């Protein structure tokens, strides 16, 4: 089925759909290479943006 | 972790 229509807040981009990391809280999403730092690969398990790790 | 590439119903 069809991808949802999430883009990259960081860049606007809806592109490399295989880098871009949905945060398992706030559900935004951040490609690997436009969160700072940097990831470089899609981490193990589940995941939190900057915002919503605490 | 999810991505916008596994965000996807596969039936
Ligand atoms: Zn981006
Ligand atoms: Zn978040």
């Amino acid at each position: 089925g069809a991808m949802g229509s999430v883009s990259c807040e960081e860049c606007g981009g809806g592109h490399s759909p295989s880098k871009l990391l949905l945060c398992d809280k706030c559900d935004r999403g951040y490609h690997l290479f436009c969160l700072r730092p940097i990831l470089p690969s899609v981490p193990k398990g589940s995941w939190f943006c900057p915002s919503c790790s605490n | 972790a999810r991505t916008k590439q596994t965000a996807r119903k596969s039936y």
